[PDB]
């Protein structure tokens, strides 16, 4: 079971040359024992690309051994009797060696062969679970997206809570892995209820994940207490500095304490955000819509602020809170202006009856659009 | 068999597709502004602490 | 201070496991567990109170678990949650029901 | 030297400083923060420093 999401997670590191020369060749010690010892053969030899014969000899052998034992042993079975359960159970397990090896092809064929023959309810679930992980391994939005949709069929006639903890987080590392974090939030604050390691990454990564995608939804109160007053968090301290470094950016964002709320933005960039396999091609709009967020919130509770007062705050110089301030109002969260020559900040105020009267019209202008487009197909029979 | 007409005709007076013709002849730009923010939080940083 | 703490400590421990049974044992284990807790070790204490305890629930009479109880509030309570100081809070209660305990216990 | 005082206390602080707080703002609409500090007894920083957080 570990096996299958571990050899993966870590491989990623090593891949990456973002991080530190000297971090990269750590990543490699570990990564390389578990190449021969799992026997990772066919999928090695496309990761060696991407930065001993025996390996491979090791392969055909085991491979071979492992085939002849097995081969023999179902063709006596169908001898035999049993086709339900027991051919079921050795044709799962010739496809967990099939997901050893790397190949997502082999494993699909055979565990696919269970499911025809006629199963309890509980079992099926189990089977569905393990074809879609196969997914993860290498990290595919296509694959992984289809299976999960099948689960939901059988989940709730198994009716088991056992495995739609394990549900809810796949669907969970599927969502992370693109763009869209108002998904993953929701199903990965709940897994520190509840968390099963079963082919699944550990749940320190879980604690650590929760954080991120906590500050980036939820509002003040709410999204605070999701992320702090959560006793999960407390009891795990901070055991490896990744978690750390998440955690103090949490405090000092809720503390409204922005003098330290910079550096500690800089140290998850490094740490958090990188080692992350599923927020390395996110770093750049995270980091980013961070200096958004806690620069709106300061606004919020100021008619008007002084340029240097609020440079010295943050810890930039005058020039550099400007040039950074001049990137997020056209975008427009901030909501503000800068009457450059006084050196004030001011900060437009429409939020009212005016505010509600704008919103309310555009939405309306949606419906218009739909009603004329849907009006003139119809009218032409 | 009857929007077919419509098809072809609309093509042509196109003509052919420039679709295809194309390749035959030949805030999404923001950088990580993390690496930048890095060196600005620092130089600031130094002249104010030793001030 | 520290060294004969620990060290007076794991050498008893040690002799009374291996010299005599599970009777004195148990008994010693309460102690360390306390000593445990006094060097601001809170893992580590939590660890011998989970041991005896839910065996030991079926030898369930003794003033002598009700205390272990007591403990493992004080543990909690360092980790700094209150979704079991609470549960450890309402376990100690439901054993001190139990009136054999003595003043000091009750205080506690 | 007692764990519950001082959490406690940092608790009676706040409902202290939020209460005498509110009856100084209660009569004006563009009250001089300056005029608070002096009643209040924060400095005119710390004054400016709370009211954002509030």
């Amino acid at each position: 079971r570990v096996p299958n999401y571990e050899v993966s997670e870590k491989a990623f590191l090593l891949t990456q040359s973002k991080v530190s020369i000297e971090q990269r060749k750590e990543a490699a010690e570990f990564v390389l024992a578990k190449i021969k010892e799992e026997e990772m053969a066919p999928y090695y030899k496309y990761l060696c690309e991407e930065y001993d014969q025996e390996l491979y000899n090791e392969l055909c052998k085991k491979n071979e051994s492992k085939i002849k034992e097995l081969n023999e042993k179902i063709q006596k079975l169908e001898e035999d009797d049993e086709g339900e359960l027991e051919q079921a159970q050795a044709w799962i397990n010739l496809g967990e060696y099939y997901a050893q090896i790397g190949d997502k092809d082999n494993a699909e064929k055979t565990l696919g062969k269970s499911l025809s023959k006629a199963i309890s309810t509980g079992a099926k679930i189990d089977v569905m679970l393990t074809i879609a992980r196969l997914g993860f391994f290498y990290n595919d939005q296509l694959y992984v997206k289809e299976k999960l949709e099948a689960v939901n069929s059988m989940i709730e006639k198994g009716g088991d809570w056992e495995r739609r903890n394990r549900y809810k987080t796949y669907y969970g590392i599927h969502c992370l892995a693109v763009r869209n974090f108002k998904e993953a939030a929701k199903l990965l604050v709940d897994s520190l209820a509840t968390f099963t390691s079963i082919e699944l990454t550990s749940y320190e990564s879980i604690a650590t994940y929760a954080s991120v995608t906590g500050l980036f939804t939820l509002e003040r109160t709410d999204l605070k207490s999701k992320v702090i007053d959560s006793p999960e968090l407390l009891s795990l301290i901070s055991t490896t500095a990744a978690l750390q470094s998440i955690s103090s950016l949490t405090i000092s964002l809720y503390a409204s304490d922005y003098a330290s709320y910079f550096p500690y933005l800089l140290e998850t960039y490094a740490n958090v955000l990188i080692p992350c396999k599923y927020l390395n091609r996110h770093a750049d709009f995270f980091v980013r819509e961070m200096r958004r967020k806690v620069y709106a919130q300061l606004l919020e509770s100021y008619k008007t602020l002084s340029l240097k007062s609020m440079a010295s705050a943050f810890g930039v110089s005058v020039a550099f809170l400007d040039n950074d301030l001049g990137k997020f109002i056209p975008n427009k969260q901030l909501n503000c202006v800068i009457d450059r020559v006084n050196g004030i900040v001011e900060t437009n105020r429409p939020d009212n009856k005016n505010a509600q009267y704008h919103l309310l019209v555009k939405q309306g202008d949606g419906l218009l659009t739909k009603l004329q487009k849907y009006g003139a197909a119809v009218r032409l029979t | 068999t009857k929007k077919k007409n419509e098809e072809i005709n609309k093509k042509s007076l196109e003509e052919d597709d420039e679709f295809e013709d194309f390749p035959i002849d030949t805030d999404d730009v923001e950088v990580d502004d993390d690496f930048t923010n890095e060196l600005k939080a620092e130089l600031d940083r130094y002249k104010r602490e030793n001030q | 201070s520290l060294d004969d703490q620990i060290f007076v400590c794991e050498k008893s421990i040690e002799f009374a496991k291996r010299e005599k049974r599970v009777f004195l044992k148990h008994s010693l284990s309460i102690k360390l567990a306390t000593l445990h807790y006094q060097k601001k070790q809170y893992k580590d204490s939590l660890a011998l109170i989970n041991d005896l305890l839910r065996e030991f629930k079926k030898l369930d009479d003794k003033p002598s678990l009700v205390d272990v109880h007591l403990l493992e509030s004080k543990v909690y309570h360092k980790l700094r949650n209150l979704a079991k100081s609470k549960a450890s809070l309402t376990a100690a209660r439901t054993a001190a029901n139990s009136i054999y305990c003595p003043t000091q216990t009750v205080a506690e | 030297g007692d764990e519950l005082t001082r959490s406690h206390f940092n608790a009676l602080y706040d409902t202290l400083l939020e209460s005498n707080l509110c009856k100084i703002i209660e009569p004006f609409e563009c009250v001089e923060i300056s005029h608070i500090s002096k009643i209040i007894g924060l400095d005119t920083q710390q004054v400016e420093g709370k009211l954002s957080q509030m």
